[PDB]
RNA sequence: UUGACCUCAAAUCAGGUAGGAGUACCCGCUGAACUUAAGCAUAUCAAUAAGCGGAGGAAAAGAAACCAACCGGGAUUGCCUUAGUAACGGCGAGUGAAGCGGCAAAAGCUCAAAUUUGAAAUCUGGUACCUUCGGUGCCCGAGUUGUAAUUUGGAGAGGG
RNA sequence: GUUCUUUGUAAAGUGCCUUCGAAGAGUCGAGUUGUUUGGGAAUGCAGCUCUAAGUGGGUGGUAAAUUCCAUCUAAAGCUAA
């Protein structure tokens, strides 16, 4: 990863001495929180599913992956999203009654 | 007038409209004989007072000057513990021995999740009528949460029995008002006008 | 309205510019009133020297980085370095910036080196004590001059190794030009049916 | 914690629950007046998040505000300009439904100073707000100094002047490239652009 | 054979505050047309004038969901530049900012989300007194659907 | 400037080891529509509809798929020149 030295090519830029500083607490505003996964799972088994994220669910079982995700898509903003949300549903559709 | 009007129209829709099996587990209530009983218990742990804790206070700091104490001038309390932020971390905690929550708060989600936490701590939990009575529990007007964590030794013969009654009628029957729907109600003269159909048609 | 050969002007004097013309006949009395507010700030304030200390950092964008300025302030690990707590420095006149991050060691090195000068030069006033008389000084800056740092000696032997530089900064760029192509190429080559 | 449980369950607003309860609850708010007090918060957590303390001085409020376009006020769709000025009902009134209720309870409780708002519930033709108010008059928060920044007239009437939450999020004022048009107001940034700066030793 | 809760009331109840003016500057909403294009409709005039709402001695913004892509700078605001440039436009008339660099001034921060639970420790009001922009005592009330101490991401906390 | 005041085992700051580390939704985001911008497969703002997650989210000035990296951390708040 170190500089090559000139102002062309990849790693363009003049040898330094690196220390690659201790990290900032920011860079973890997507932490754990142990007791927040908790709390997240909890409200899962008290609240159940949305219509349409059980529309999502039925795909699932039905007509497949790629119309799935698709239908995510189609709902949700972003690709990236909707194939988050069909990951999740599959975490959640095996942990459902076929384990 | 319409405040009158308003109100009475607040609970008729609430029950002619379906209610989810979450909520309307609070519908079921604590029977009658063993309310008594479990306030009767609860009552011999109400924390202290305006006047009592002055007292302590005056026969603690008059006894640190001059007999060294290190803050052990007073017995260790037994009281109720209220409050919700109290509470709903003591169960985290597991640290709650017996919660009983008021069944009439209004907006529900501040205590529709806590039955649902207390069975996964199997921690007893009472859905329990009256806020009021839980406010006079501990000289306060309102609680909405009564926790106890730690009885007197001659008293540990009360909850045991007392908790067999509670998780008889709520925990223990958890996983069947998990998936009862509510409500369902129709109006009198909506259910005499269906039996009149039903007298008419289905029993001719 | 367009004449003999004459250069197209882009003057943007459409809008009611009338009404919004600032004229500076107060750069006088401007200059004055800042004077006059920088001798009665001084006055008014401790013998401190009007500013803080400011750190020694390169600056960005390639136009720029072949020099050094001043940053806005120390970055929490150079200042735990100089043997002070962050909240200490400021009551002393040393700005302290939590955004700016060290990944060059000359940079981090000539902080501490001037934090322990400035550490040198100061004397703390007790918060009771006698407090004598100490010749207020008006710039930190001023005393603390920004020096910019040398980057080789005046003087050496060639040791021209026949490099041709070119050969050197052309193929650079063509090495960099394909070098996602020869990977992908690798992705069919390395294929093995 | 205890109202991570609301944080999170709120979170779910087209489940199962909360859609019983804001069916109600809309129901509720529609019979009563388009402005009224609120004994308490509806959403506790969302209040204390947003800095509402069960003190003496806060004060809630609930209102209902019409949804959709501002239909152009000219008479009989008459513009009388040039064919770009001529639409009429598709005019959007760049400025948030939450502003437009904040001003109205605003002027109802007069004295008092608009501290931010959230919504509550919603159907097609109204949209229903709740709004937290803070009361300068009140000693507990002329003391207090994690508060008496309210009893400084500067912010008074903080509400219309776009100086809420809401209110800076309408005008487009956060930093970066993507609002370099509106970064310290739309009109002081026109301003500084279109004057023509001169100094004594002409340039 | 009663009083507490919740909500909603009334009172010439005790105490309060809002209205209006000015408006040069300031914060927003609404919002043209003359004019230019040698006609004219997009466009320009202009995100202006007119109209409405809202403050102060300044207002606003303000401590990065920033800029960058370099060896990386580091709240905001103002000035010299960037620059009549990148870009937009019957690509016509025209319009047209931002990074860096120099300088002025400099300043940093705080709440929700952590049960104090061996002790609502918190606050308004009324009375009496005194050294009264207040303080002490006492009593009602607010408040556990949460008022104090602690924590605010640069961290920080439970422990040893 | 110095004199009545002395607070108080009351509070704070730094080092090491460990367990953690709570951080903001009809909101971001997306579609469409209107206005606006130099922002141009759409700069901002607003309306309606859909609408989330926590090794996430925004941005990285050409739409999208694939793989990374840099950079900060919104939907809460105060502040003098
Ligand atoms: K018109
Ligand atoms: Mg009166
Ligand atoms: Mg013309
Ligand atoms: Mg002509
Ligand atoms: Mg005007
Ligand atoms: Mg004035
Ligand atoms: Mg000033
Ligand atoms: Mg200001
Ligand atoms: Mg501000
Ligand atoms: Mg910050
Ligand atoms: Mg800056
Ligand atoms: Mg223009
Ligand atoms: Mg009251
Ligand atoms: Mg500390
Ligand atoms: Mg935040
Ligand atoms: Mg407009």
């Amino acid at each position: 990863t170190v500089k090559t030295g000139i102002a062309i090519g990849l790693n363009k830029g003049k040898k330094v001495t690196s220390m690659t500083p201790a990290p900032k607490i920011s860079y973890k505003k997507g932490a754990a929180s142990n007791r927040t996964k908790f709390v997240r799972s909890l409200v899962r088994e008290i609240a159940g599913l949305s219509p349409y994220e059980r529309r999502l669910i039925d795909l699932i079982r039905n007509s497949g992956e790629k119309r799935a995700r698709k239908v995510a898509k189609k709902r949700l903003g972003s690709f990236t999203r909707a194939k988050a949300k069909v990951e999740e549903m599959n975490n959640i559709i095996a942990a459902s009654r076929r384990h | 007038p319409e405040y009158v009007r308003v109100q009475r129209q607040k609970k008729i829709l609430s029950i002619r409209l379906k209610v989810p099996p979450t909520i309307a587990q609070f519908q079921y209530t604590l029977d009658r004989n063993t309310a008594a009983e479990t306030f009767k218990l609860f009552n011999k742990y109400r924390p202290e007072t305006a006047a009592e804790k002055k007292e302590r206070l005056t026969k603690e700091a008059a006894a640190v000057a001059e007999g060294k104490s290190k803050q052990d001038a007073s017995p260790k309390p037994y009281a109720v513990k209220y409050g919700l932020n109290h509470v709903v971390a003591l169960i985290e905690n597991k640290k709650a021995k017996l919660v009983l929550i008021a069944n009439d708060v209004d907006p529900i989600e501040l205590v529709v999740f806590l039955p649902a936490l207390c069975k996964k701590m199997g921690v007893p939990y009472a859905i329990v009528k009256g806020k009021a009575r839980l406010g006079t529990l501990v000289n306060q007007k309102t609680s909405a949460v009564a926790a106890l964590t730690e009885v007197r030794a001659e008293d540990e013969a009360a909850l045991a029995k007392l908790v067999s009654t509670i998780d008889a009628n709520f925990a223990d029957k958890y996983d069947e008002v998990k998936k009862h729907w509510g409500g369902g109600i129709l109006g009198n003269k909506a259910q005499a006008k269906m039996d009149k159909r039903a007298k008419n048609s289905d029993s001719a | 309205a367009i004449s003999k050969n004459l250069p197209i002007l882009k003057n943007h004097f459409r809008k009611h510019w009338q009404e919004r013309v600032k004229v500076h006949f107060d750069q006088a009395g401007k200059k004055v009133s800042r004077r006059n507010a920088r001798a009665t700030r001084a006055a008014k304030i401790a013998p401190r020297p009007l500013d803080l200390l400011r750190p020694v950092v390169r600056a960005p964008t390639v136009k720029y980085n072949r020099k050094v300025r001043a940053g806005r302030g120390f970055t929490l690990a150079e200042v735990k370095a100089a043997g002070l707590t962050a909240a200490y420095a400021r009551t002393i006149g040393i700005a302290v910036d939590h955004r700016r991050q060290n990944r060059n060691q000359e940079i981090f090195d000539a902080n501490v080196q001037r934090l322990k000068e400035y550490q040198s030069k100061i004397i703390v006033f007790p918060r009771n004590g006698k407090a004598p008389e100490a010749e207020q000084v008006l710039s930190a800056a001023a005393t603390f001059p920004i020096a910019q740092p040398a980057t080789d000696v005046e003087a050496r032997a060639v040791q021209d190794n026949g490099e041709s530089a070119f050969r050197t900064l052309r193929l650079a760029r063509s090495e960099k030009k394909f070098r996602g192509i020869r990977e992908k190429r690798a992705r069919e080559k390395a294929e093995a049916e | 914690g205890a109202y991570k449980y609301l944080e999170e369950l709120q979170r779910k607003k087209q489940s199962d629950v909360l859609r019983f309860l804001q069916r109600v609850r809309v129901w509720e708010y529609r019979q009563k007046n388009v402005i009224h007090r609120a004994a308490r918060p509806t959403r506790p957590d969302k209040a204390r998040r947003l800095g509402y303390k069960a003190k003496q001085g806060f004060v809630i409020y609930r209102v209902r505000v019409r949804r959709g376009n501002r239909k152009r006020p000219v008479p009989k769709g008459a513009t009388y300009g040039k064919p770009t000025n001529q639409g009429v009902n598709e005019l959007k009134y760049q400025r948030s439904l939450r502003a437009t209720a904040e001003e109205r309870v605003g002027r109802r409780a007069a004295n008092l100073r608009v501290l931010n708002s959230y919504w509550v519930n919603q159907d097609s033709t109204y949209k229903y707000f709740e709004v937290i108010l803070v009361d300068p008059q009140h000693k507990a928060i002329r003391r207090d100094a994690r508060y008496n920044w309210i009893c400084d007239p500067v912010h008074k009437h903080r509400e219309a002047r776009g100086l809420t939450a809401t209110g800076k999020k309408s005008r487009g004022i956060n930093k970066g490239h993507k609002f370099n048009n509106t970064k310290a107001g739309r009109r002081k940034t026109w301003k500084r652009q279109n004057t023509l700066s001169l100094w004594r030793y002409r340039k």
